[PDB]
RNA sequence: AACUGUCUCUUAUCUUUAAUCAGUGAAAUUGACCUUUCAGUGAAGAGGCUGAAAUAUAAUAAUAAGACGAGAAGACCCUAUGGAGCUUA
RNA sequence: CACCAACUUCCUAAACUUAAAUUGGGUUAAUCUAUAACUUUAUAGAUGCAACACUGUUAGUAUGAGUAACAAGAAUUCCAAUUCUCCAGGCAUACGCGUAUAACAACUCGGAUAACCAUUGUUAGUUAAUCAGAAUAGGCAAUAAUCACACUAUAAAUCACCUAUAACUUCUCUGUUAACCCAACACCGGAAUGCCUAAAGGAAAGAUCCAAAAAGAUAAAAGGAAAAGAA
């Protein structure tokens, strides 16, 4: 077993000199054993990426599948350890820069059928890593423009090189 | 049934990755002004809600015991009295019920 | 126009009648919102029944069956009707509740009987005509 | 022979299944595949060759009539100046 | 009235002629020994010394697939709480099992998913003079039962007690629990006997929707094989 992402969080940055900008601070929390799917709660994990402490907070609370309440308790283990030991000054200031999944050890067993039939029983477990940084969560992206892809293509054909040619 | 070969990582990655696939955001969340907690616009408090409903039982328990026995369900008008109010003569004639508790603020 | 409920016609009615007795005795049951909704017209004909008259021979018929405890009967005639007495119809109140967190989420409802002894339920509310939107068409209310 | 929804000739309701939510979780299978249509070529024979044609990406939902469908040492019968075994007085 | 096109050919640098069993010759990865080297090497002597392929063997992890698949009567005033709806083989002993018993504490594993425990840990338990299990030698015996009487029958069906000898005052030991056993299983069936048929014993509903198709059941305007009778 590996468990770097806890030693990701020990990390400690040297001492920043006072003409440096205040670092925005980075909290990884994980779950190591959780008795769930990896993929299930990977889906969870997709749609929260870049979304704010509060925002994910919310649509966790009224979400119907077991992994989102474990999910929200992680997340609040995470807020409430950012706070005490990150120095985040303020709650809400906080967004899921990382949320992925990963997958645990098993245990194995024999699944008895009635009629002399049996089949391979696998009880799952998952890691789940979240990696929290203070802030706000970043802007959305914005679709190019007609114009913008125009000027490209433009661009392009202007960059193009002469091939094997004096 | 089996695909007549193994179903590549890539175009499984695909299929789970579709947005068709993926879990929905909701914007339907409301605060709760009674309990200070969240809400659905469509879907009441629970956390005052939860009070109510403690009460009651807590209201049902004494009409029990003052009952005394099953099936004795009165003909009259029942009325709950909290402690700090006594019977009155609009209260004649209805089944009265006694609380230790005073009257509850939200309850009027 | 009906919910197909039960293993049978009869089990509807059953669970019905259980469902109706249960209400009468409380005043205030917490139902899965489909069974509330169901039962919710039943109960208000009921007090249309009570409303009839306690010398009503059919009325007699109708509550001893649906109502298996016998104590309500004289309940239903002399508490239930005096009371509803007034009102023309919405005896019952249903709301929605939080679904059920038992592992098969279903659809939570709360009916009661209106008028009862019991605590009120926390009500939706709507917004005051203070705000300024409303003070805004109070302005146009008043000028028209 | 009658009888009846067996049928002429189907319809309706109830139950199971079905569909949605949540929890749990196998099996045969699997060279790798960025896995199309038409004509040709070939061993009855082409998603992958020749020449034409079509073609945002990713997904989602339905049906088994025909190709006298594809097939095996399945099924069936008969043969041998074939073998070998067996019985002998 | 030409051009294109092969390493055919020419040209700069080079080279010196075109299938496959079989046959001659030169190297080499790795490990160890002899003797050296000293960022991983040399000369000799050796070998369990190199695997995409033996119906090869072991372990890990995929694919099918989060697919097949699976589950608890209602309300409340609450799981040793009440009441309501509905179901109808129950209780003892034998055999077997051997603590699966009960209380408490856990909620991970086991229950073919949970709740709840039958799982995990701890402690307790099944009380017997009555229930159950754990001297000798001789002599001498015709006639079934069937309410045994009548009555017949064939299929043929009953130690004792006498005579002697010998002993001479006893209640311990063991079994006793349970929802239990044989079927790989909390199996669907297998499992001796007595009593009795609800006073005993139980719950078909994980939730929602009301798709189609499919399965079972009920109903049919007019008709009646496109009632149970004959050959
Ligand atoms: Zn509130």
């Amino acid at each position: 077993i590996s468990r770097k992402w806890e030693k990701k969080n020990k990390i400690v940055y040297p001492p920043q000199l006072p003409g440096e900008p205040r670092r925005p601070a980075e909290i990884y929390h994980c779950r190591r054993q959780i008795k769930y799917s990896k993929d299930k709660m990977w889906y969870l994990a997709k749609m929260i990426r870049g979304m704010s402490i509060d925002q994910a907070l919310a649509q966790l609370e009224f979400n119907d599948k077991k992994g989102a309440q474990i999910i929200k308790e992680v997340l609040l283990e995470a807020q409430d350890m950012a706070v005490r030991d990150h120095n985040v000054e303020f709650r809400s200031n906080l967004h899921i820069a990382e949320s992925t999944s990963g997958r645990g050890q098993c245990l194995k067993r024999i699944r008895y059928h009635g009629r002399g039939r049996f089949g391979i029983m696998e009880k799952v477990y998952c890691h789940y890593f979240v990696k929290l940084v203070e802030g706000p969560p970043p802007p959305p992206e914005v679709p190019k423009t007609a114009v913008d892809h125009a000027k490209d293509y433009i661009q392009q054909l202007r960059s193009r090189t002469i091939i094997h040619t004096l | 049934a089996a695909p007549k070969n193994r179903r590549t990582i890539e175009v499984n990655r695909c299929r789970r990755r579709n947005p068709q696939k993926l879990i929905k955001i909701k914007n339907n969340i409301d605060i709760c002004p009674e309990c200070g907690h969240l809400k659905q616009k469509h879907v009441l408090c629970g956390y005052c809600y939860e009070k109510v409903r403690q009460e009651t039982t807590k209201i049902r328990q004494q009409i029990g015991a003052q009952e005394g026995g099953p099936f004795r369900a009165p003909s009259v008008e029942t009325m709950v009295l909290y402690t700090g109010e006594k019977p009155s003569e609009k209260d004649q004639g209805k089944r009265i019920v006694e609380r230790n508790i005073k009257r509850p603020s939200w309850f009027t | 126009v009906y919910r197909r409920l039960g293993l049978g016609p009869e089990s509807r009615i059953h669970l019905l009648r259980n469902l109706l007795t249960g209400l009468v005795r409380h005043e205030r049951i917490e139902a899965t919102w489909a069974r509330a909704d169901e039962m919710r017209g039943y109960a208000e004909k009921l007090i249309d029944y009570g409303k009839l008259g306690d010398t009503n021979e059919r009325a007699m018929r109708m509550a001893d069956f649906w109502l298996t405890e016998k104590d309500l009967i004289p309940k239903l005639f002399k508490v239930l009707a005096p009371r509803f007495q007034g009102q023309n119809g919405n005896y019952t109140r249903m709301l929605q509740i939080p679904n059920r967190k038992e592992q098969d989420r279903a659809k939570m409802a709360v009916i009661e009987y209106k008028g009862n002894y019991l605590p009120p339920l926390p009500l939706p509310h709507r917004d005051s005509n203070l705000t300024l939107l409303n003070q805004l068409l109070l302005g146009l209310q008043q000028d028209l």
